[PDB]
């Protein structure tokens, strides 16, 4: 997780349940990935409940 | 029995080991969760006394 400063940071990038302060040292057992294009309004609406 | 028993409740908290709340969270919040785990066992200890 270092090496991901290579693209514009300022970057909505909020962790739940985890902090990503070089807190990299963790092994997961499965890691799963969604990406997509939404708005920059609906942006807030990405978060649980 | 009972005493030993009582250590495997997270009282609100994301777990019940010390370890990895440090180990996986920044510090602002691994304070206030164990400080709920510090009471809970607090309680418990002076319930037994």
């Amino acid at each position: 997780y270092s090496v991901l400063y290579n693209l514009a940071p300022f970057f909505t990038f909020k962790c739940y349940g985890v902090s990503p302060t070089k807190l990299n040292d963790l092994c997961f057992t499965n890691v799963y990935a969604d990406s997509f294009v939404i708005r920059g309004d609906e942006v807030r609406q990405i978060a649980p409940g | 029995n009972t005493l030993v028993k009582q250590l495997s409740s997270k009282f609100g908290a994301i777990s019940s080991v010390l370890n990895d709340i440090f180990s996986r969270l920044d510090p602002p919040e691994a304070e206030v969760q164990i400080d709920r785990l510090i009471t809970g066992r607090l309680q418990s200890l002076q319930t037994y006394v």
